[PDB]
């Protein structure tokens, strides 16, 4: 009735049977990169 | 009157302290420009180091420039009055004791 070849192992972003898949993904949003820095301070109570 | 020529005598010169180090400060600093801002650091042994940030700032060079020259003059203004409370104080006493 039906045949389904479709991919697997090193064929994973390879579909075989034409289903007429018009699936087409989204982009990842780019997250902000957070580097952290902790310089030296001198006190703030020199203010006062 | 006599009172208050001791108190403006006494704020010109607090005035006159906090613009002289003020200035002594801002002479070692070091700045850079920074987006609509300002980050002075300074020189430091460790690699580490405190910064400031002056905010709404295009261009380093108004504080280097303009900023200083307004700490001179307003230095300068603030011992100019504090001499003429002092000497307003020294004209009461010479006329009261």
């Amino acid at each position: 009735t039906s045949i389904a070849i479709t991919g697997s192992g090193s064929c994973r972003h390879l579909q075989f049977i034409p289903v007429a898949p018009p699936g087409i993904p989204s982009s990842v949003t780019p997250p902000t990169e957070v580097p952290d820095r902790d310089p030296e301070k001198s006190s703030e109570d020199d203010v006062y | 009157y006599f009172v208050l020529s001791a108190l403006g005598l006494v704020v010109c010169v607090l005035a006159v302290a906090f613009a002289a180090h003020h200035y002594s400060l801002l002479t070692h600093l070091t700045c850079e420009n920074a987006p609509d801002s300002c980050q002075c650091k300074l020189p430091s042994s460790e690699p580490l180091s405190r910064t400031f940030v002056y905010r709404d700032v295009t261009d380093c060079t108004s504080i280097t420039g303009t900023f200083q020259v307004f700490l001179l003059v307003q230095m300068v203004l603030n011992l100019v009055c504090g001499l003429v409370c002092l000497v307003a104080c020294f004209v009461m006493w010479k006329h009261r004791y």
